[PDB]
């Protein structure tokens, strides 16, 4: 309304305004000193304070983004040190704006994150507790220019007590350091999800953003009408492409609309909004898009009788299209949970490639009759992948599952880097650990996700680069991982002869070498050097003397070359 | 059982106005989205628009937007239709529909329906 920034002020409280401030200005001015952004955002601190105080007050009338550009154009060094986004200070808005996303660098080229030892950054943490996160929150920023301010912000908020509670104990290491990585693990994810979506969006269109959306959707809000989930459907579309733009502003007030008219509607969604929707506003748009799948409604009919069935068929198809394919999937996905997307999503083209065959054909009915069927091959393959790796790691457990992982993949692509190789085996054998915990009702959606972001940071992996996997990562993401499990052996390295989890890493390093120099050999042998391996290191560590691991590696090494040729 | 009654038809001049209004009953009204559908002497189903459950989420068909408006009353079961700027070409019988299921569906050009009632004639001509 009037004084929006005064109605944003109010909605985030002055903590959570001054916090996003910052943000926003770090991802835009990088390269500007850390003094120089917390006076920025006092002054806009101040300012919005006087348009809280009295809404008529002098420029409170103005919106957010004239507001924002006029803060970016006082700035001394403009010119100076970021060159054109200068010429940007010469246009009026919308194209103001337009112009200053231009400007904003993905790869600001500075000096990579250092982290300090533990007593340091606590003591760092008691002196100034204010000062200590917001130069974190602004470091971390200025290097992701892309990364939804409000998101950048939980973490900021985890981080924050991480430290209040780490920070006071025995071993602030034992207690801090996991969470640590736990956080720029889940961050860096964060982001890829976020730029792997974006990607696919420009890549393959609209059109495919949205089928993906109505399976996933409907999943979620089972007890939602079709015409509502394709209103849910086209909003959330709108956001993702207004978010992907780069716009912090316009991103944010779509999310807040999205997320206040899904509130506003809990009734007809799902039971599951109830505390969702009473966060405030920067947790609501977050907590909504993370609410779990609602009930399905008991005795909901059977999807033959609309499409296999009932006349009209090939009428509906013709009149409506996607509308008909889009309530097949909403139809078929909100009554299957326990699928994946990707599953749903290869049952929908499935059907509708049925339908263009059928629907060209003298008598439809008869030829699409029996479509049902060629849905049962596509479900029970992932199905049994999951049954099969799952009994394997009930049998083997987490370490050595990932070790016959190791191999599994070092044999079906060699080529490829083997820190790569060993970083995925063991990513994947903790897939494993996470998704095999659950009913196997519940598995194959987890798998779904955890291999997501293993697959993609190995196709990111992949820009710095083997040409088969290539076919793999530039699929459709709905191919994409039966791409990769349709792998086989490469069939077509020299000798070198040159702690927990770190001496795991090399035993894999090693195990996967092994592999390497030796594809042939098969796991008979490889089970005999890794047994050799495991009585030589525990000898070695055992024995009181260096000289012991320097004799026996010659000799484990010698017993194990004759054992190979 | 799904149940829709129009009221409220009629005959105007050019540039007039009517208020159509449909009863409901034997669903939940409240939690369903509610359309209007009409069809011209000879010609097929057309759609015309749209509400969502709550109220505050409507749509119209390009040639009717500006001109008329949907709306419902929750506590009355009542969906309404305010037609102002009436045309000529709008003279037709305007049924309201919705997706209840448990039955077959139906195409109206924007969107599927279950049930739809017995419809209310409007003339609008001279």
């Amino acid at each position: 309304h009037k004084s929006e920034v005064a109605h944003r002020f109010k909605d985030l409280g002055e903590e959570n305004f001054k916090a996003l401030v910052l943000i926003a200005f770090a991802q835009y001015l990088q390269q500007c000193p850390f003094e120089d952004h917390v006076k920025l955002v006092n002054e806009v601190t101040e300012f919005a304070k006087t348009c809280v105080a009295d809404e008529s007050a002098e420029n409170c009338d103005k919106s957010l983004h004239t507001l924002f550009g006029d803060k970016l154009c006082t700035v001394a060094t403009l010119r100076e040190t970021y060159g054109e986004m200068a010429d940007c200070c010469a246009k009026q808005e919308p194209e103001r704006n337009e112009c200053f996303l231009q400007h904003k660098d993905d790869n600001p080229n500075l000096p990579r994150l250092v982290r300090p030892e533990v007593d340091v950054m606590c003591t760092a943490f008691h002196d100034n507790e204010e000062t200590f996160l917001k130069k974190y929150l602004y470091e971390i920023a200025r290097r992701h220019p892309y990364f939804y301010a409000p998101e950048l912000l939980f973490f900021a908020k985890r981080y924050k007590a991480a430290f209040t509670e780490c920070c006071q104990a025995a071993d602030k290491a034992a207690c801090l350091l996991p969470k640590l990585d736990e956080l720029r693990d889940e961050g860096k994810a964060s982001s890829a999800k976020q730029r792997l979506k974006c990607a696919s969006l420009q890549k393959f269109g609209e059109r495919a953003f949205k089928a993906w959306a109505v399976a996933r959707l409907s999943q979620r809000f089972p007890k939602a009408e079709f015409a509502e989930v394709s209103k849910l459907v086209t909003d959330l579309t709108k956001v993702h492409t207004e978010c992907c733009h780069g716009d912090l502003l316009e991103c944010a007030d779509d999310r807040a609309d999205l997320a206040k008219y899904i509130c506003e509607n809990q009734d007809s969604i799902s039971s599951k909004l109830k505390e969702c929707c009473e966060k405030p506003l920067l947790e609501k748009s977050h907590c909504i898009a993370e609410v779990e799948n609602d009930e399905m409604p008991a005795d909901l009919p059977s999807l033959a009788a609309d499409f296999v069935e009932s006349k009209d068929v090939c009428k509906n198809y013709a009149e409506a299209k996607d509308v008909f394919l889009g309530m097949f999937l909403y139809e078929y996905a909100r009554r299957h949970p326990d699928y994946s997307v990707v599953l749903l999503l290869r049952l929908a083209k499935t059907y509708e490639t049925t339908l263009e065959k059928c629907c060209a054909a003298a008598d439809p009915h008869e030829c699409y009759a029996k479509v049902f069927d060629e849905f049962k091959p596509l479900v029970e393959e992932p199905q049994n992948l999951i049954k099969q790796n799952c009994e394997l790691f009930e049998q083997l457990g987490e370490y050595k599952f990932q070790n016959a992982l190791l191999v599994r993949y070092t044999k079906k692509v060699p080529q490829v880097s083997t820190p790569t190789l060993v970083e995925v085996s063991r990513n994947l054998g903790k897939v494993g650990s996470k998704c095999c915990k659950h009913p196997e009702a519940k598995r194959m959606p987890c798998a779904e996700d955890y291999l997501s972001v293993v697959l993609n940071q190995l196709c990111v992996l992949h820009e710095k680069t083997s040409d088969r996997v290539t076919k793999c990562c530039t699929e459709s993401l709905v191919n994409r991982r039966p791409c990769f499990s349709a792998l086989e052996v490469d069939e077509t390295k020299e000798f070198n002869a040159e702690s927990e989890k770190e001496r795991q890493i090399k035993k894999q390093t090693a195990l996967v070498e092994l592999v390497k120099h030796k594809p042939k050999a098969t796991k008979e042998q490889l089970k005999a050097v890794m047994d050799d391996f495991a009585a030589f290191v525990e000898k070695c560590c055992k024995a009181d003397d260096e000289t012991c691991f320097a004799e026996e590696g010659k000799k484990l090494v010698a017993a194990s070359q004759a054992a190979l040729g | 059982e799904v149940q829709l009654q129009e009221s409220g038809g009629g005959l105007v001049q050019p540039g007039g106005s009517l208020r159509l209004s449909c009863a409901a009953s034997g669903f939940r009204f409240s939690s369903y989205w509610m359309y209007w559908v009409r069809q011209a002497p000879g010609k097929g189903l057309e759609w015309v628009s749209a509400i969502n459950s709550s109220g505050g989420y409507t749509r119209y068909a390009d040639s009717v937007k500006g001109r008329f408006t949907i709306s419902r009353d929750n506590a009355k079961n009542t969906l309404y239709l305010q037609m102002n700027s009436l045309r000529a070409e709008d003279t037709a019988v305007y049924y309201c529909a919705t997706d209840s299921g448990d039955g077959k569906r139906y195409w109206s050009g924007e969107y599927f329906y279950r049930s739809r009632g017995q419809g209310t004639l409007v003339t609008v001509s001279s």
